[PDB]
RNA sequence: UUUUGACGGACCAAGUUACCCUAGGGAUCCUAUUUAAGUAUCGACAAUUGGAUCAGGACAUCCCAAUGGUGUAGAAGCUAUUAAUGGUUCGUUUGCAACGAUUAAAGUCCUACGUGAUCUG
RNA sequence: AAUUAUAUAACUUAUCUAUUUUAAGUUUGAAAUUUC
């Protein structure tokens, strides 16, 4: 049943309707979905934590007509509201309370981050290395969004923020902090703030990334440097080591040539490379400590 | 339209229902069949699509063995026959041309469709009449696994040894295989594999007695002619039936077996045996429609065809909720598209198996016993798993990429509707845009017709 | 029957046996772990850390001997080493797949348990408790958070994630068994709990919040202060309270806070999104003591 | 274009037309077979959106129940056989997971969402 | 739509003018080609 309520659409799923049959193309295959520059959402809450971030949304789908009243339709209106099966979103979706939502491939550059963390945002950038686990990526996210990083930046290899398990993961922590995602190394000295110095919390896979030949003398001498002392009075970039692959010999290269020091984290046994999340965790907030003081 | 109190049940049933033959109309070589694909031509009309339905629920091969002797009749071990392979109580029409005359020591050509009995056809006579005894040389890996298991089950019921010798293998690891596994009575090797150990005489075909080639066409491939000519002039050829059963001057019996045979075959056959002494027999089934078996056409473009897919998979999907279901082989024609839809699959946390020529050899003979093992129910597999793969589950065949020709499609349409199919078979292709539309006239033409596909001689 | 191949003894189990099925029930039905208290481990260098760590166990299956090498040896003396089909240990888990062999453990107490010393080497003055936890990732992300942060030792109260259920053992993959835990801490006896009057750190911005006003937060309960999550708060012993996943922190935690002289810290959020995931908020709050308190 | 170096493969890009053109097609729980327990007249079994309401069945046994053994004195337990007998709650789920509160136990599943037959155009 | 889009138009640089220390890029598109 299809109604129309001041000025307000909603549809129901129709038998054979292409419209689902062209979605499942672009949900799971995000060289499609970039190409058609759209993401999913999962949940009345996260869905309108887009909402209220101004993230433009493309089409919802729900098994009850209450989801929609429930959040704000004002909200709505550049997505064709449909009515479907529940068992139809559970087939659609790869883990959905009732209703999925499809929203436009947000571009953070251009994403709206209101003041309250903007009066608490610093100059810092968080670097993710070869982050290759979807859920560290939404984990890392709520740092860098409780941090109030001015960017996040994830190196050429590293899981796609805008996938939608990473959003559960992080919970709509991708509307909360810049991330630039499938950065290349050659490209990061541009990627960082003026002045900008790049510590690397040390934890090798790494070293797998040196020519045979010269893979003994290729190793930087860079200084190691205690994460408890004072490195934010300019502004800095910190690199998180990858689950995998840890450091990158890049992120080291790239510190000595800005400046920079290992912002070193005495990394526990038992876990080879702090967990991303923790890692990325700890290097943000004192440091919102140290510049505030 | 009225509604005539006996209609017919489609012989061609199309999205567009007023090209549907319901009933019993032949057209004739003369006649333009107004066939669904006679103008699919313009893409616009997106979701066109027809399907061949299943005739007969009883297996034809099962049909009509009333009227074949029995094995008694072919000089035909029966003990040995009804233990090892009970399920084929009854020969089949090939089996009974082609027993006796083998069991006389004649030469035999035989061109039969996959799955007719084309494989026990030899091996019973070979049996019976039995530096090797007897050669099997197989194309592709893939069958060799296949035909050395199923020799070696005969084997072991009979206690005989039989090894696999796939093509492409280091000579050095090659050596290494041979030297770790006892004497075989009968061996099994790829041209590639067995012109390597004739190269660096690991073995003697002075003495062989039998030979046996499966997939003769395939065998005659310019990849493997040359080998074949190696090995031909390193083994010994009866002339006659009787030089055969003549212990004082003792030579090998060739067999020939194949579904498809090059023009000029003759000629290499005539410099080996004369022409006369070759007994050709040909199935009444070879190079013919099965209607026992469904088969889908369905207007999809490159990107419908993912979503279609999606859309396929998905209604398997709900079949197996519902009652326990067959399982899918995807057939495609370039490892690329397999690597690139093989992602995608993987973005849909689907759990698939990519199988493709060019990947590691080890790698691929671990992931084929994997599927035989039922590790996965979905297997995506290019043009080498057309040839020597066992689909006696498959329920759908899936041509993600049409097959280039009439020849492969045959290949890959014996994989359903096997002896022992658990499953009714179905065939399913898809075509992208207009690059090729007279195939599928070909074969909707042939259908109405009822007639054998253009191009299929032998 | 018993098999001995280099050194081990291990048994070849039948399918159907009474004790197959006493297993299936108890990982697959989380109220039946409830009601017989028994727990599942998985892996077999995971079961080396948590025998090493002094988890009391019961019996190990394995599908291969190699499992049993990698096993920890020296603790398999007295346990019973029984080989058995991989498929009844798949219609055990809730994976489908295992890592080839499972453990039946009772609940390990907190007393015996062994934990590295290699948190100690990074541990702090800074005590966490967690309020209704719900999620098993959470847990097993927050023990190895963790096991990663350095945590003195963790005070769980009424109402979390039962610790020792078999797939948040799963996601802390060895990380229970290297950090403090205490289990069922009364909330009158939280503060007992920590060192009388140690300043409690209540996070707060969550999901009661969301459907609550904010100005209708401070009226019957006592009045906490909101505090940056910044500004140096572990100057005195620390303690920090998390709220379930989803669900926020409890009634009881704010009226800790004051009673200990804490106040709440303040974790700034983008409006646009109310709150964040729970597993590292207390990873967020952990590692900001850690630094200051290291400094 | 011949040579020297440490098995499987020959093409890409939307709408719209009543401004149109051509080709045409229309209108202007049954049903049909087969079987026949009970072939005048019939005729089972068969073969050819969320929910609500009520559940049926499988045993791969959760509770209940019948037993052997015991590192079982008794009673509890633990291990082992036999058994589908009836049962196996109500909700929250920031959505694949899990929690709360209970229960003798809240087994694991299947049964075209297991199963509801407005009114109008 | 895809693909280009040195019609033009703009800016940058030449250009042409002042002083004084149209072409080449790019962008729009007059359009072109192919498909729908």
């Amino acid at each position: 049943h299809t109604w129309e309520e001041a000025g307000l659409r909603y549809d129901k799923a129709f038998p054979g309707d292409r419209r689902l049959s062209s979605v499942m193309t672009i949900v799971k295959s995000r060289p499609f979905r970039e190409k058609q520059g759209k993401i999913l959402l999962e949940g009345r809450r996260l869905i309108a934590d887009a909402l209220k971030a101004g993230a433009v949304p493309k089409a919802f789908f729900f098994s009850r007509l209450e989801y929609v009243k429930e959040l704000p339709v004002d909200k709505l209106k550049d997505v064709s509201l449909i009515k479907v099966k529940f068992e139809d979103i559970k087939d659609w979706s790869d883990l959905p309370q009732g209703i999925m939502g499809i929203f436009a491939k947000p571009d953070p550059v251009k994403m709206t981050y209101p003041e309250t963390p903007l009066h608490h945002t610093l100059p810092l950038v968080l670097i993710c290395d070869n982050l290759r686990d979807p859920g560290n990526l939404g984990t890392i996210l709520r740092s860098a969004a409780g941090a109030g990083c001015s960017k996040v930046l994830l190196t050429k290899g590293c899981v796609d923020a805008w996938e939608p398990k990473v959003l559960r993961a992080g919970m709509g922590a991708h509307f909360q902090v810049p991330i630039v995602n499938n950065v290349e190394w050659e490209t990061v000295p541009n990627h960082l703030p003026p002045d900008t110095r790049v510590y690397v919390a040390d934890n090798h896979k790494y070293e797998e990334d040196l020519d045979t030949k010269t893979r003994k003398d290729w190793l930087p001498k860079l200084e190691v440097q205690s994460y408890d002392l004072d490195w934010t009075g300019a502004p800095a970039a910190v690199v998180i080591g990858g689950e995998t692959h840890g450091v990158s010999l890049e992120s080291l290269q790239l510190a000595e040539s800005t400046g920079g020091k290992r912002l070193l984290i005495p990394v526990v046994p038992g876990v080879d490379s702090l967990n991303s999340a923790m890692a990325a965790s700890i290097l943000l907030f004192e440091g919102k400590r140290q510049l505030r003081i | 339209r009225p509604v005539l109190v006996r209609p017919g049940p489609l012989l061609v049933s199309a999205r567009r229902p007023e090209l549907n033959q319901p009933a019993r109309l032949t057209l004739g070589r003369w006649e333009r069949a107004p066939l669904a694909s006679r103008g699919w031509k313009h893409r616009r009309s997106r979701q066109d699509h027809f399907s061949i339905e299943r005739v007969q629920q009883e297996a034809p091969a099962l049909r009509n063995l009333s009227s074949r002797g029995s094995f008694v009749d072919l000089g035909l071990v029966l003990l040995a026959l009804q233990e090892a392979v009970p399920e084929v109580v009854q020969p089949t029409s090939v089996q009974s041309k082609t027993i006796p005359p083998l069991l006389r020591g004649r030469h035999l050509l035989c061109a039969a469709e996959t799955g007719s009995g084309k494989t026990l056809s030899y091996l019973l006579p070979l049996f019976q009449r039995l530096a090797p005894r007897g050669l099997v040389l197989v194309p592709s890996r893939e069958l060799a696994e296949q035909v050395q298991a199923v020799a070696q089950s005969l084997g072991g019921y009979l206690g005989l040894q039989v090894i696999e010798l796939g093509g492409g293998l280091g000579m050095s690891r090659l050596k290494l295989q041979l030297y770790r596994r006892p004497a075989a009575d009968v061996l099994v090797a790829t041209p590639g594999a067995l012109w390597k150990a004739l190269k660096s005489q690991l073995i003697s075909l002075q003495h062989l007695n039998f030979i046996v080639l499966d997939e003769v066409d395939t065998l005659l491939d310019e990849s493997f002619l040359e080998l074949v000519d190696y090995i031909l002039e390193k083994s010994p050829i009866a002339e006659s039936p009787a030089e055969l059963e003549d212990p004082f001057n003792p030579k090998a019996q060739l067999v020939l077996v194949g579904a498809t045979f090059p023009e000029g075959l003759n000629q290499l056959l005539s410099k080996v045996t004369s022409p006369d002494s070759l007994t050709t027999i040909t199935s009444s089934k070879l190079h013919c429609l099965m209607p026992h078996v469904r088969q889908t056409f369905m207007r999809l473009k490159g990107a419908d065809k993912v979503t279609e897919l999606v859309q396929i998979l998905k209604q398997q999907d709900k079949a197996s909720k519902t009652e326990p279901s067959g399982t899918v082989l995807v057939f495609c024609n370039s490892a690329s598209t397999v690597n690139w839809l093989g992602y995608i699959l993987d973005d849909h946390k689907i759990q698939h198996l990519r199988l493709q020529g060019q990947m590691p050899a080890s790698m691929r003979a671990g992931i084929f016993q994997s599927f035989q093992k039922g590790s996965q129910n979905i297997l995506v597999c290019t043009d080498i798993a057309s040839r020597g793969l066992d689909s006696v589950h498959v329920e759908v065949v899936i041509n993600y990429d049409f097959p280039p020709t009439l020849q492969d499609y045959i290949h890959r349409a014996g994989r359903v509707g096997r002896v022992g199919s658990e499953v009714p078979g179905s065939v399913i292709s898809f075509v992208t845009h207009p690059w090729d539309v007279s195939l599928v006239q070909k074969i909707e033409l042939a259908a109405r017709r009822r007639r054998s596909l253009p191009g299929l001689a032998s």
